[PDB]
């Protein structure tokens, strides 16, 4: 058995509202670390977006189920991609502590109704552009024969995700991200993953 | 040889006890042992050492200052403060056994636990919007440990078993522990080292024995170990997590085991209970006993 | 029927005082002789000698004239018409005594405090007489020194977990019927124990939330009955709820002097009983039961969503029999009045019986179908009905006042023409009530009648009086349970009725009791389980402080009752409202600007506020008061809360 660790950064190109109170306050606060209060990216959001993109490109498919797990009758497969939560990076913490920059921002938005032409204010918290999240992925090499293919699939997903959005109102210009794959280092087993690249 | 294994958690953990919306801050010894069995099966190792000779405790909190232990269930000579109290630091353990801890000290100990903060993250499922219908929102309860805190446990066994446990824990660092370990939770880093304070504490003979792991004895040991002893029967259940058990996920046979901290005047060596029912492989449940002796 | 006559005499031994207020023993004698059924030897002998032997020893161990005359006339009418002598008719008599003599003092025109009511003293005397008679059937100062009594306390384990084993699919119904079914099951346990011991409800000292205290004779037959009842109920609770619910029952044998607070052993006796109960709750199981637990055979394919159990047969819609019965009886418990413990019904109950809520016609039909069918009347002081015991319940729902509103449920509370459409949830309880029971009364004034009076008054206020308290407000009491209160309704009405509840609770018990509450705001579509959990954490934070607090909304708004009623909603909210409605130029945007200024922690904002107040066209007095409030920290958060409340009330 082998497990391949993919570390890197998730550079935010447009304010990411990964979602997840009082009047006149942020109606939809992003998720935060409970103690540090730093905004984070739930690994479930990454896993869901990548699974959706890979499924749309591929098209229940065996590749999607073998990568992202399946509980279906008969075909019980352990998910190979364990995508941990992406936490705020220390470097972005320092870059935002300088220039007294808030870690997040509160975009004010509205919605002109098609009937009365009235607007509805909406204070969406978004992680401010230029914020980097230290994402973390583990790949489970259940079978040595289909590693490369799955990595190709992963690359496709990541490519799609860099042209699509992450969680939030992405079609309205939220959460565009760029993966900076710092390394792909095998942590469990003797499998060699130097020739595999996510991007 | 007893090895202290401290886990520092990089990401919030689920650690469910009966559902998904809750988040216990620890797991029993049976959960950790099942995780070790799953790991030893994935790593193609041999399960003989985990089954025949390995005694582990529950996961217990530990702060920057003190290592915590379960509060022993002993008679008290106010009462609500002691009832709310759950964990006692190692330094204040022998004092608690002798009853020198008053209600104010017990309350201060209960407030001194800085293990972490429990939160509830609401998630969604979009697997129905693509075909037809709506999104299904659910919620996962997580528990984020404070930066200097962690969850520790103790392992006892042969040198070979200790090495195999080190390998399995190294794999578990990235496999994850607790529920939702594939959706971002449960990632941790483990450190295995010789324990000095714990070695002195466990090499202590007392009039009573305290369980440090969720355990239960067979018929022959239970007929003698139930003499005027205080305990807490916890209901250990759950579905089976495997690929080679059944076409659809199948629940285990319900189990009931003494909770950690239960006090027994007679020490019993537990056994691993097979809770499988109509499956291709026996689903083990760890119920061996890790005893710490004390005076009251 | 010597025992029945003795208990009739013991309960009605001090009626002579009542007829005198309109030796009292003789007056009670002829007054009992005025009615043909009440002419048996035991009653008259007890009334005469209480000033038989047993009644005298039990009594030893235990305004305007127009009102007294009217009560005497009513008592005469009830005795002649509705009350008869005979087995199973005693419960009606005891209900009558509880309903009438509660306001009449037991002892009057005495320098000692008249804090013991006639009902309390008569009931205690009847209980002591029953115990003494039972011991003598088993076979003066030496009699007091003799051990003649058992104090029995039975407590329910895991009530809170059982209430909140709800999956959230039908959380409201589950919570309500689970609480009702738990308290009813406790009452059924008490009644079964009393019927086993051949004792009336007078021997049951009192029941709180999942806790019951009652005194019994020291007879070996009583001890064997207690052991058999403990074993049978433990087995039944294991069968129907494996470790989900339990009852632990412990007893301590005491002498006569212990009850009358002689030698100061009353508190020590109760502490010993509590310690024995704690030990029995710690052990809680036996070898055979553990082996039965660990000898499961089949895993079970499917499980109930709420109950989360597989061995019990599961319905098609994923609900076990017990859970399904709870959900089904949830609506009946509020729709009808009578509770029937019959051979067949809707929810399980010990001794192979079933609880079902029916009307009076259903109760009488189930009585006629088979005897040994218990009936409980809910919130009705009439005592003419037979085989009925009054079980208090706070079943107040504003939705049931209309059929369509009943169909809608709590979703009708958020139907508001004005104001923000949200739902308020209130979780309350009393601070240090156990301390009030143990050490609240001074050692000089300790007595069993005293504690019984306090517990009866507390239960009455929590269940019967709470319905009167919330009348006129859109509140659905999810459960008054024991001392804690879970309530859900409109946010405005929830908060207003919480304040009114605090004021009424201060008026009651002479303001020596305090209760902490938490109020939470959630949308209508919000899951009930999350509402309950979050309001519970709010109340936990409120009680974390010192004595009474109200953790309104966000944890940063931990207030006090006087502070919330006056410093927030009175001195600040009302001026803001009157300024808003009176002014023709300013509206909600001005309030939002003030709120934005106040929320900001930077000092310069205060100055900015001043500038706004300069061109606000507001009254000068209100301007200066707002400035003063914004300067001070506590008054700043008070004004923030007042502004938020006004904005919520003025939304839409
Ligand atoms: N039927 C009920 N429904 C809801 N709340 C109740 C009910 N009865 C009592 N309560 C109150 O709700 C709480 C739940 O009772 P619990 O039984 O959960 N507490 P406790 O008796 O101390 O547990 P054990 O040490 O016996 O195992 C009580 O403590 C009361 O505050
Ligand atoms: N309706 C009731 N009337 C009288 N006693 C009750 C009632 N319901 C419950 N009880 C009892 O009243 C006690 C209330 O206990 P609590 O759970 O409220 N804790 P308490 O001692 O009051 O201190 P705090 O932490 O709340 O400040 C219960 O433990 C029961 O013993
Ligand atoms: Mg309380
Ligand atoms: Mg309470």
């Amino acid at each position: 058995y082998s497990k391949i660790r993919i570390v890197g950064k998730i550079d935010v190109l447009t304010g990411l509202h990964i979602g997840g109170s009082m009047i006149g306050a942020i109606a939809s606060p992003v998720v935060r670390d409970p103690y540090s209060r730093l905004p984070i990216i739930p690994g479930s959001s990454i896993k869901g977006k990548m699974r959706s993109l890979l499924a749309k490109h591929i098209g229940d498919a065996p590749e999607i189920l073998r990568l992202f797990g399946s509980s279906q009758k008969g075909a019980i497969q352990s998910s190979r991609l364990q995508i941990s939560d992406a936490f705020f990076s220390k470097a972005s913490q320092e870059e935002f502590d300088k220039k007294d920059l808030a870690y997040t921002e509160t975009k004010f938005e509205n919605t002109i109704s098609r009937l009365t032409a009235v607007a509805n204010p909406r204070q969406i918290e978004r992680v401010t552009r230029g914020a980097s999240f230290d994402f973390h992925i583990i790949y489970n090499v259940e079978n040595i024969n289909e590693v490369m293919a799955d990595f190709e699939n992963i690359k496709t997903a990541i490519h799609l995700l860099e042209n699509d959005y992450l969680g939030g109102g992405g079609t309205r210009g939220n959460g565009r991200i760029r993966f900076v794959i710092d390394s792909i280092d095998t942590v469990v087993g003797d499998f060699d993953s130097s020739n595999l690249s996510i991007k | 040889v007893v090895k202290l294994v401290k886990l520092t958690f990089k990401s919030p953990v689920h650690f469910g006890m009966k559902r998904l919306s809750d988040s216990n801050h620890t797991i029993a010894a049976d959960t950790l042992f099942s995780a070790l069995i799953i790991e030893a099966l994935q790593q193609q190792l041999e399960l003989s050492h985990l089954l025949n000779n390995l005694v582990i405790t529950d996961l217990f909190p530990y702060n920057k200052t003190s290592y915590f232990l379960p509060k022993p269930l002993i008679r008290i000579e106010g009462y609500k403060a002691f009832k709310k109290l759950t964990y006692i630091p190692v330094e204040n353990y022998s004092e608690y056994l002798r009853g020198e801890i008053d209600s104010l000290e017990a309350s201060k100990i209960a407030e001194s636990l800085n293990l972490g903060k429990a939160s509830l993250s609401t998630k969604v499922s979009l697997q129905a919007v693509d075909h037809n219908g709506e999104s299904e929102p659910y919620s996962v309860g997580n528990f984020t440990f404070y930066p200097e805190s962690g969850l520790y446990f103790l392992a006892k066994g042969n040198a070979d078993t200790i090495g195999q446990l080190e390998i399995l824990m190294h794999a578990l660092q990235y496999s994850g522990i607790g529920g939702k370990r594939s959706a971002g939770y449960g990632q941790f880093r483990c450190t295995i080292e010789d324990s000095g304070k714990f070695d002195s504490l466990l090499s202590q003979t007392g009039n009573i024995a305290i369980l440090l792991s969720s355990a239960m004895a067979s018929d022959e040991e239970l007929v003698d170990c139930l003499e005027d002893a205080r305990y807490l029967l916890k209901k250990r259940t759950g579905f089976v997590q495997s690929k080679t058990y059944a076409d659809q996920l199948v629940k285990k046979k319900d189990f009931y085991a003494f909770s950690a901290g239960s006090t027994f005047y007679q020490k019993f060596n537990g056994k691993i209970f097979d809770v499988s029912d109509n499956g291709r492989h026996s689903v083990y449940r760890y119920a061996k006993a890790f005893w710490l002796e004390g005076k009251i | 029927n010597k025992k029945l006559e003795l208990m009739y005499g013991s309960l009605l031994h001090d009626i002579g005082k009542i007829v005198y207020r309109s030796t009292h023993s003789k007056i009670g004698s002829q007054f009992l002789n005025k009615f043909k059924p009440f002419q048996l030897s035991g009653i008259v002998d007890s009334v005469s000698y209480h000033h038989a032997y047993i009644t005298y020893i039990a009594d030893n161990i235990a305004y305007t004239s127009s009102q007294y005359a009217a009560l005497v006339n009513k008592m005469t009418d009830d005795l002649s018409n509705k009350l008869k002598v005979g087995p199973d008719s005693f419960s009606s008599l005891l209900q009558w005594t509880e309903s009438l003599w509660s306001y009449i003092p037991s002892s009057t025109d005495t320098n000692q405090v008249m804090d013991v009511s006639l009902y309390d003293h008569s009931k205690i005397t009847c209980a002591i007489a029953s115990c003494i008679y039972d011991y003598l059937t088993e076979m003066t100062k030496q009699f007091y020194q003799e051990d003649v009594f058992l104090l029995v306390s039975l407590d329910m384990s895991g009530i809170q977990d059982f209430i909140y084993n709800i999956s959230g699919s039908k959380a409201l119904k589950s919570l309500r019927s689970r609480s009702f079914y738990l308290e009813t099951m406790l009452e059924s346990l008490v009644d079964d124990l009393l019927s086993d011991l051949e004792l009336s409800r007078a021997n049951l000292l009192y029941t709180g939330g999942g806790h019951a205290y009652l005194l019994l004779p020291n007879t070996e037959r009583a001890r064997d009955v207690l052991a058999s009842f403990e074993g049978e109920m433990k087995e039944w609770f294991i069968k129907i709820f494996k470790t989900d619910l339990s009852v632990a029952i412990a007893y301590k044998a005491c002498t006569g002097e212990d009850l009358m607070n002689s030698n100061g052993t009353y508190s020590d006796l109760w502490q010993t009983v509590s310690r024995k109960l704690s030990d029995k709750k710690a052990h809680k199981y036996s070898l055979n039961e553990i082996k039965l637990f660990n000898s499961t055979i089949h895993a079970g394919t499917q499980e109930c969503k709420e109950c989360l159990r597989s061995d019990i047969d599961i319905s098609e819609d994923s609900l076990c029999k017990i859970c399904e019965g709870i959900i089904a009886i949830s609506n009946d418990l509020r729709d009808y009045s009578f509770f029937v413990v019959s051979p067949e019904g809707k929810v399980p109950l010990p001794r192979n019986r079933y609880l079902s809520v029916e009307n009076q016609d259903g109760a009488e039909r189930k009585i006629k179908m088979n005897k040994e069918t218990r009936i409980y009347s809910k919130n009705q002081p009439f005592v003419g009905k037979q085989l009925v015991t009054n079980l208090w319940m706070c079943d107040y729902d504003f939705s049931t006042l209309n059929p369509e509103t009943k169909k809608q449920g709590i979703a009708s509370y958020v139907n508001r023409e004005v104001g923000i459409p949200r739902l308020g949830v209130l979780r309350a309880d009393i601070d240090n009530l156990g301390t009030t029971f143990i050490k609240g009364i001074p050692e000089q004034y300790r007595s069993i009648s005293r504690t019984a009076t306090l517990s009866r008054q507390l239960s009455m206020f929590f269940k019967f009086e709470l319905s009167n308290i919330l009348k006129g407000a859109r509140i659905s009491v999810i459960y008054s349970g024991g001392d804690d209160l879970f309530l859900i309704g409109a946010w405005d009405d929830v908060i207003s009725k919480a304040l009114v509840l605090r004021k009424a609770f201060t008026r009651f018990s002479a303001g020596k009791l305090t209760f902490s509450a938490g109020i939470g705001m959630y949308p209508v579509k919000y899951p009930i389980s999350k509402m309950a959990s979050e309001t519970g954490v709010l109340e936990d934070l409120a009680k974390r402080g010192e004595k009474n607090q109200v953790a309104l909304w966000n944890d940063s708004k931990v207030f006090g009752w006087s502070q919330l009623e006056e410093q927030i909603l009175k001195e600040k909210m009302i001026p803001l409202q009157e300024a808003l409605t009176n002014s023709q130029e300013h509206g909600k945007s001005f309030l939002y600007k003030m709120l934005e200024l106040l929320r900001n922690e930077d000092q310069i904002n205060i100055a900015r506020l001043a500038y706004l107040l300069a061109r606000s066209s507001l009254s000068e007095e209100l301007t200066q008061s707002i400035f003063a409030w914004s300067q001070n920290k506590q008054q700043k958060v008070e004004l923030i809360t007042a502004i938020e409340y006004l904005v919520y009330q003025i939304r839409e």
